[PDB]
Order: structure tokens, then C-alpha cells, then sequence
RNA sequence: AUUUAUAUACUUCGGCUACGUGUUC
RNA sequence: ACGAGAACACGUAUGCCGAAGUAUAUAAAU
């Protein structure tokens, strides 16, 4: 029995707004009053893009039930033949780095930039300001991986790796298609934090 | 403390709103103010930042131009009195009582423009 | 449909709010002297006492099983002074407002009913599940139904809404006050709804039963 | 399941103003402080543009609600449908090359136009100072087309391509109508990023 | 207590969440209750010493079991994201009897 | 600051405004500071550009310039100390400190603009 | 060489924790 | 030799969906 540990960064490529206080606020961290990116968040949109890249149906889509390798790899636990979670998302909390350099170089944490809304018929506009992460900033994030069985590591960990590929070219928080929330992953850190299980043969790019 | 809400009341008179003042015409004010907000509130101690308080300064600047270029506001700027709070708050250095005024503010702004033509 | 006894989840899987139970206790405070003292020293005699017995117990034995036709509520132990029914939370509070006004009604006002109602999740021991103007005109019909039709005719405002109502009003400080006032400003109800909610949270007594209609709510 | 990755640079033919932020300034990075177009922008004048460039009735002017394509491409899902944005598009970058070219032509960043308010009758002037991204200036933009259904890349990028053509015969951002606002697309490059779907015959002027 | 207290945080935040329906596209909020990040608990462990020649290996285990709990979750939804602990200011002290526990360690 | 505030106090006297000074004989000096504001607020680094060194000389050039076609601009020039703050701002090479003095600036010019005629 | 200095309208609208399940051998 | 003893309120799922910071009024008179 082993775990392996994943570690990395996501550097925010435009303005990311996760916004779950809801004007329009973001979620903060009541300890620092710091913008956060919930795990949660990160892994469902792991888990949507990668069912949908493999088999989605009509009847699949009926019931939140999905191809045999993403339920395997984010557990299902609901009827029948139930396969315990071998991968845990945590937390992504704003660097301590970031912080040094909107420090020395005085950079807003959070712009508000407005938007509008022209409704057709009557032309009249309608203003409102959303809140969003400043663009370059950079998240700590780590993932820990169960190996409940011996064989499977190398698919698993090459679903992992066409997860994150996809999840590179879509988006975060909300309004992804208008723009707001892109990230990209970088430094990359794959290591048996418990067990006996080599890891220098895995990568995720 | 809701006496804005009863100044505002006494400030309907026969309609206008002190007198020629519309909304639009504070669109600097809360501007300023709220851009004040977020720096403030993405502070952590209440003993307040030195450039905040050239800051305070600056708002203080804005409203005596503002009072100087309309007549309706230079009766609304000196009726309700912010110059006095202002003052306070610049010899007091508390971020708390800060966001007060804030909400004394957005307070006056929500009630008049409930309280409109 | 079904003419077989059923479980207890049958009145806990009601969708009309939360998923639970409501049950209800009650005795006659002035039982004691009333079999004891009577009617004082011109008609304490046997056959007077006999008779006032028997009506009570005709009350508890009949009429209940009468009034409780139109609630989901199941009798439990019914007879002598004690009355215990069990079933949705809403139907017990309405059940036992309208048993104490009918009681009331037969004992012409002389006697009165001390109760207690709690709210339990579904299939818990029933041994320990066991273990009125003010709350009719003020809470059910007045703040109650102003809370009912404003949230009716506005959307949106579910229970994180009524939580955040219920975060500002518990906690008893002025900051709340200000945040709800800026909340009601916020929120798309019509003013009276909103002037109205205001005003009662500055009362204590009317903030009090503001927040026990509201949770009723949920 | 595939995705395919729109890129080129929009060079900047009049002024440009796009000012979401408000003496009245434009919406500006604050990692480098250089001005970039919201994809907001970009998603919103081609959605308005290509709806009305095919049908619109009053009706349909109502409540947002468009043409089949439109709501395709772009995405509703309200009218208790299902319909996800088939293109993401992205906010625009000041490019490098241009940093570069103003840095060693010493061109500024952004002019500052003068305005006034003659009054009719009256003769008597209202001054105006108005700011704006300088002419000639070029950014870069991606769009990710996602891929739902085989059968509809060929029509979906034809109709892209007439929101392109129509879009740059058409003004972007605020006050449009005074001389500000053209651009003009070029050095677009279609690949495949994900996937096994094919990307040569498909071209966009 | 003290830290919170002075700086002025509430003890419990509450997270907003929702769920995705398939086909639909439809999604319907949700609550959730959350312990502030960085509270400090107070814990204690009693261990009774019945046979001599077992307290190394015992205390080996304990570590073991620390040492995945730390890189583990406790409380509900932990593939999700939240409970995960981190353990600090430990010391064994023997309280009855006389057996030394000074060269026993929990990280 | 507000020291300028007192000192245009001190300045409205028995009514003129620094004895004969308007806010329109000000229009090349706002116009040259608010120039420079820009270029300056475009830049990054605090370390002042050496350009920049220059247009500072050159707008102490349009100082001396002023003074000598107007008495009243002469006056107010000297009394309210643009002279050593500008020598101070050129003798530092530091960029917030030359935002702090575009401030000071048109602190004067917005509290003059509402103590006037 | 002599007067303005951004002006009035709108400052988030719509639509509001489901299931395995409570107890014992 | 305590109505005691074994026993993770636990497992699956997000703040999303659509919305253009707009629409008007020449840096002028001697
Ligand atoms: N229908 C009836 N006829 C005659 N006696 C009755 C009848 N119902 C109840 N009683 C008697 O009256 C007595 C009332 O005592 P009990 O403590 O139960 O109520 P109580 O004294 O009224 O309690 P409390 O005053 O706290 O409400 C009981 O002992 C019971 O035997």
C-alpha cells in the first residue's frame, strides 16, 4: 500500500472568477482575506471534460453514471459494483510568492471591471461590475493519489495526464466563455509521499 | 443611524431633491468612495495605512471640487455634514469606523434614489 | 391506496418541507382540583363529580378522532389527560392550535392546555422522540403569512437567503441590523414587505417571532 | 470528442475605445498595465452583429432568444434546453511586437482626443477629454472550438468566418459612430489541439 | 480564541456549492458548513502499557497511523477538498507508574 | 498635506484671489502637469527616467516663464513653495513622489476653483 | 491673448444535500 | 468484575447558465 503525492502551480492565464460568496464577490479565505480556488471546482471540471471525452450517452447522461476508467478514477459509490475515490483534490490557496510581488509592486489583488447589457427592442443598457482574480497570479495546489492495486498505475496516471490536457484548453470559475478564467498548469512535482512504489517513470504535463 | 434617512426626508421640497442634486451628479463620489472601499477592505489591521490616509486626503480634495463646481452639491456636501466625519476619521486612524461612513454613504445614496423624481 | 398499517416513513417522506416528525404532549393544568375541588360547596356531590368524568373522558375518547381527520397524524396514547399524536411537523403545530381552540370550545374557556412540540429526524426511538393566543394571532396568521406571500411572489430566495436573515438576526448586535437593512435594500420584495420585516427585527418580541415564523418556513 | 484552437492578431484601424473601467479611461491590465480588449467585447458585438445579420423579429428582439445557429454556437440553455457555447472566446493581449515597436519608435501607448459640446443657439462649449488605443496597434486573441457533433465543423466555421467578415466591416467598443472602433483580422492559423480531427481543409479569411 | 477574537473572524464560514445535471444543464445550489481554515484543536491519547515488550512496536504503528492521516483526509467530502489536518506540539509524558517515555516520538 | 489649503486661506484677501490671479492664468501649468502625469503614470519602475529628468527641467521652465509675464502668478509661485518642492522632486529621482506633488497641485488648483469670485 | 473642465439615464437583472438510511447482534 | 464491548455522519456530484460599459451633444467665439 502507497500514495503518491502531486504538486504543482496554476497561474491564472486571464481572470479567473470562482465568485461562491454569490457585488458579485469572490471566495476568501477568512483567515487572510485572500481569493481561493476550491478543490471542488477543480474536480468537476476534471471529472465533466473527462466523461465527456470518453463515452457519454443518453442513458449516461440520465444518471451521473460514466465510462468504467473516470469512475474508477473519481469513485462512484452509488449502486451496485461501488469503487472508492483513488484520487483526492485539495484546496488551491494564493501563494506566498504572488504575494511578495503585488507587495513590492503595489498590484490590486481583484480588479472590478464592469460590464453592460444591451437588450434588443430598447437598446437600454444595463450596468453591473463582477470581481476577478488579477491576471499572472498563481495558485499552490496538491493532489493525492491512493493505489489500491498494483497494475493500473500507468493507466490511470495517462487518464490523469489527458485530463489535465483538456482541462488546459477550457476553463475555471464562470463566465469561460466570455473570456474570464483560463489557466495553465506548470512545475510539476510527482512523488511516493507513503508506501514502496517508485514514481520516476510518471509525468503529467 | 438612520438620521440620513430623516435628513433626506426633511431634503424633498416642493418635486426636487436638494434642490437640483440627481444621482448621476454623485457618480464621482461613490466612485471614490467605493474604490476606497476595496483598498480598505483588502486591508488586515484596523490602524490604518499612511497612504490610506493620503488617500483620505484626496477624497477630502474631490469633495470640495465637487462642491465647487454645483451649487446643489455644495448644499448637500455641507448639510449632512460629511466634512465634519471626514475630519474625524483623518484624526482618528480607526478602519472600522471607516467603513461606517462607508455605509453612512451608500446609505444616503440608496435612500435618495428611492427618493426621486 | 394502500389499507395496510404503514411505517413511520410514510409521514416522514412528505416533500411539503423538511423530511421529519412532529409530536405533541399534552395535559389539563387544572385537572387536580377539578376532580379534587370540584364545583365548591354547593354541587361536590358524587353524582356531579361522576358526570364531569364521564364528559371529559367522552372528550378525550371521541372528539379528538373527529378533529384530527383532516391531519396527517396518527393517535398514539389518547385518554385521561394526556394526548400524544405523532406525524408531520406542520400538521401537529396546526392539529394542536385547532385541538386547543376546540377544546377550549367545550370546556366553554374553564379549562386549558399545557403542550410541548419538537421536531425529530425520521425512524429515531419513538421512546425518545417522547421523552397560544400570541403564537396563533401574531406569529401563524400575521408574520407568517406576510413572510409566505412575499416569498411567493419574489424568487430566488430559498434558504440561504432565510439563513443569512437567520445569521443577522440571531446574533443580536446593531452590525446585523445595519447588514439586514442593507439586505432588504438588496433584496426585489415589495417595500411594505421589506419595511415591515425591518421593523419587526428592531422589536426584541417581534424579532423573536419573526425568526420562529420564518424557520417555521423551511 | 476533439478541440480546435483559432488564433491570429486584430490590428487596431481607428481609435479604440473601449473604456469598461469608466478622465475617462479604458480597461487596462494591472499585472503590466497595457490596455486589452475583454473578450466580453469580442463575444458580444459578434453575437449581436451575426444574429441580426440573419433574422430578428420584435419578437425574437424580446428576450435574447436567436436564431438555432446562433444559440448554438454561442449558447443559451435557458428556454429549458440544453446548449453549452460551442466557441470560447478569450480576452486579447497588447502583442510583443508591438510593445517593441512603440518602445523603439517611442510612440505612445494611447493618444488622448479633445472633445467639446457645442450648445445650439447658445455657441457655448463643454470640453470633453477622452483617451484611446492608438492606431496601428495589434493584439493577439485565441478561440477553442470544442467539437460536439461530427457533422457541423464545416457550417459552423462557415458561419465563423462570415462573423469575422461582417465584424471587421463593422466597429468595436464605444462611440463607434464618431470614427473609433475598426479592426481588422489577420494571420489566422487553425490547428488541432486535442484529439484525431483533422484541420487542412478548413481556412478563415 | 484569543487570535480570532482580536482580529475579528467568525468561527465557521459556509461554502456555496451546486451539482451539474446531464442533459440538462441545470443546476441546483447547495450549502455547506465549514471549520474556519487554521483553528487549532486540543487533543489527548491514553495508552495503557499491559505487556513491556510491545510499547516500540505499538508506538511505531501509532506514527504509521499519524503519518497517514496526515496525508489524509477526516470529516466528510475529502476527495472534494477539505480535512486535512496537520498535527504539532506533541509530547509524551508518563503519568502513572514508572516507565520512561522519553525516547518514544509521534511526528 | 492640507497646508495648501491654509495657505489659500491665507490668500483670499480684502474680494481678489492671490491678488489678481485666475484659475485660467493656470491653464499652461495644469496642462504641462497633467502631461506629465500621464507619461509618468505609463511607467513602471519608480527610478525616474533620465527624459523624464528632462521634461521636469522643462517644466520648471514654463515655471520661470509664467512668473515673468505675471505679477500674480509671480506671487503665487513664490509664496505656496512649488520652487523647492520641484528642486527636491528633480534632486530625488523618485516616481511617487512626483504623483504626490501632481496631488498637491491640483489640490490647489480644486480648493482655488471653489474659493473664487 | 482671454471663460468652461465631462454632462444628464441606467450602478446585477432571471430561476431557487437530492440518494443509499437510523439500530441492532 | 462499569446496560458494558466492536463501530470514520459517511460515499457520489459546483457558483454555474445567458448577457457589448453602452447610447446622445463640432475645442467656439473679437
Ligand atoms: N376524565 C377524568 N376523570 C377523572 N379524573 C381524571 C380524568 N382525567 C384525568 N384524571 C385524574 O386527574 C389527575 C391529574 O393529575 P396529573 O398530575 O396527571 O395532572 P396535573 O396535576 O393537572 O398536572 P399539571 O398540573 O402539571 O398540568 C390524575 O391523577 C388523573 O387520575
Amino acid at each position: 500500500y502507497s500514495k503518491i503525492k502531486i504538486s504543482g502551480t496554476i497561474e491564472v492565464v486571464t481572470g479567473l472568477h470562482i465568485g461562491g460568496g454569490g457585488d458579485s464577490p469572490v471566495v476568501r479565505d477568512l483567515q487572510t482575506k485572500l481569493p481561493i480556488i476550491p478543490g471542488s471546482s477543480i474536480k468537476g471540471k476534471m471529472r465533466n471534460l473527462l466523461a465527456k471525452h470518453f463515452g457519454l450517452k443518453m442513458k449516461q447522461e440520465s444518471h451521473n453514471q460514466d465510462d468504467e476508467r473516470v469512475l474508477r478514477l473519481f469513485g462512484s459509490s452509488e449502486k451496485g459494483n461501488i469503487q472508492r475515490a483513488r484520487l483526492q483534490i485539495s484546496d488551491a490557496f494564493f501563494s506566498e510568492k504572488t504575494k511578495e510581488h503585488f507587495a513590492q509592486n503595489d498590484i490590486a489583488y481583484t480588479e472590478t471591471k464592469f460590464e453592460n447589457t444591451i437588450n434588443r427592442l430598447t437598446a437600454v443598457a444595463n450596468p453591473r461590475q463582477i470581481e476577478r482574480v488579477t491576471r499572472g497570479s498563481e495558485f499552490d495546489f496538491v493532489f493525492i493519489y491512493n493505489v489500491d492495486e498494483e497494475s493500473q498505475v500507468e493507466d490511470d496516471f495517462e487518464n490523469i495526464e489527458k485530463a489535465i490536457h483538456l482541462l488546459e484548453n477550457d476553463y475555471l470559475g464562470g463566465g469561460g466563455t466570455r473570456g474570464n478564467g483560463r489557466i495553465q498548469f506548470k512545475d510539476t512535482n510527482i512523488e511516493t509521499v507513503v508506501g514502496e512504489y517508485d514514481s520516476t517513470n510518471l509525468k503529467i504535463k | 443611524m438612520t438620521f440620513a434617512h430623516e435628513v433626506v426626508k426633511s431634503n424633498v421640497k416642493n418635486q426636487v431633491l436638494f434642490n437640483g442634486l440627481t444621482t448621476s451628479k454623485l457618480r464621482n463620489l461613490m466612485e471614490q468612495v467605493n474604490r476606497l472601499y476595496t483598498i480598505a477592505f483588502n486591508s488586515n489591521e484596523d490602524q490604518l495605512n499612511e497612504e490610506f490616509i493620503d488617500e483620505l486626503e484626496y477624497l477630502k480634495i474631490k469633495f470640495y471640487y465637487e462642491a465647487g463646481r454645483e451649487k446643489s452639491v455644495d448644499e448637500f456636501l455641507k448639510k449632512t455634514l460629511m466634512f465634519p466625519i471626514i475630519d474625524r476619521v483623518i484624526k482618528k486612524e480607526s478602519k472600522k469606523f471607516f467603513l461606517d461612513y462607508c455605509k453612512y454613504f451608500e446609505a444616503l445614496v440608496a435612500y435618495a434614489k428611492y427618493y426621486q423624481k | 391506496q394502500d389499507m395496510r398499517e404503514k411505517g413511520i416513513g410514510s409521514y416522514v417522506d412528505r416533500e411539503e418541507g423538511v423530511k421529519r416528525l412532529g409530536v405533541v404532549r399534552a395535559d389539563i393544568d387544572n385537572l387536580g382540583a377539578t376532580f379534587i375541588s370540584g364545583i365548591p360547596e354547593k354541587y361536590n356531590s358524587i353524582s356531579r363529580t361522576a358526570t364531569l368524568s364521564r364528559q371529559l373522558s367522552l372528550f378525550f375518547k371521541y372528539e379528538l378522532n373527529h378533529l384530527l381527520e383532516n391531519y396527517q397524524i396518527t393517535a398514539i396514547y389518547s385518554g385521561g389527560d394526556d394526548l400524544f399524536l405523532i406525524g408531520a411537523w406542520d400538521d401537529i403545530i396546526e392539529a394542536s392550535i385547532y385541538i386547543n381552540d376546540k377544546f377550549k370550545e367545550f370546556t366553554l374557556d374553564k379549562l386549558t392546555l399545557s403542550a410541548g412540540v419538537g421536531m425529530f429526524s425520521g425512524k429515531y426511538p419513538v421512546s425518545k422522540m417522547a421523552f397560544w393566543d400570541e403564537f396563533k394571532k401574531n406569529i401563524l396568521e400575521e408574520k407568517l403569512l406576510v413572510l409566505q406571500q412575499g416569498f411567493s411572489q419574489t424568487d430566488e430566495h430559498g434558504k440561504a437567503f432565510i439563513y443569512k436573515m437567520l445569521a443577522l438576526l440571531r446574533n443580536n448586535e446593531a452590525i446585523n441590523i445595519a447588514r439586514l437593512a442593507y439586505l432588504l435594500a438588496r433584496s426585489k420584495m415589495n417595500e411594505d414587505f421589506t419595511s415591515k420585516i425591518f421593523n419587526w427585527a428592531q422589536n426584541d418580541k417581534d424579532k423573536n417571532q419573526l425568526i420562529t415564523a420564518l424557520e417555521y418556513y423551511i
